[PDB]
């Protein structure tokens, strides 16, 4: 360190809006959003700043972007969402924020996945619970034929099994 | 410095 602090943080304003979001550069990201219409701008793989923030677990950036009009419904080129990226990592608070925006939860991506199948695959119990409560469909299958219960069973995830089964048992039998 | 986008997991395999 030549000065009092590192110079690296002061060079951070050359980063793209996606990298700002990913790395949690709140000040430079906020300023960049004020001055240009860039909050929903996509990079070469169709990823938005919110996707990058979600995928890297940047809770404060996610909150800031949602509070400032970032569209949480957009999908990347692989048909991935901020929701599915966060579900993949088990970032429960990010997932909660996104679910509270009323995003779709059953979009089938080109990897053969859904947020629920990623949450199950990762053994992220709280995400699985929240997703089931927001209407996530446990019968949707991966490319190999595995639904959410199938994955939970095959992978040995006991708590995820219990959660899914309770949910299914809460479904009222049709009597009409 | 740049960080990568994590890739979505392969659902055809056990995670471990």
């Amino acid at each position: 360190l030549y000065f009092q602090g590192s110079t690296t943080p002061l060079l951070a304003n050359s980063l793209s809006v996606h990298q700002l979001a990913a790395q949690g550069e709140m000040l430079y990201l906020a300023t960049r959003i004020e001055q240009e219409n860039v909050i929903n701008h996509t990079d070469e793989e169709g990823f938005t700043p919110l996707m990058w923030a979600a995928a890297h677990g940047q809770i404060a950036v996610v909150e800031f972007l949602l509070q400032n009009g970032a569209d949480p419904q957009l999908l990347g080129k692989g048909r991935e969402s901020a929701l599915s990226l966060a579900c993949s990592k088990g970032y429960t608070d990010i997932v909660k924020m996104l679910l509270d925006c009323g995003v779709d939860v059953n979009e089938y991506d080109w990897n053969g996945g859904t947020p629920l199948l990623y949450a199950v695959h990762g053994n992220h119990v709280k995400c699985v619970k929240m997703l089931l409560e927001s209407g996530a469909d446990p019968t949707i299958e991966t490319d190999s034929g595995y639904n959410s219960m199938d994955l939970a069973v095959a992978l040995g995830y006991r708590s995820v099994q219990q959660v899914i089964e309770s949910h299914l048992l809460k479904l009222l039998q049709n009597i009409k | 410095a740049f960080v990568h986008m994590p890739t979505l997991p392969n659902l055809d395999f056990h995670k471990t």
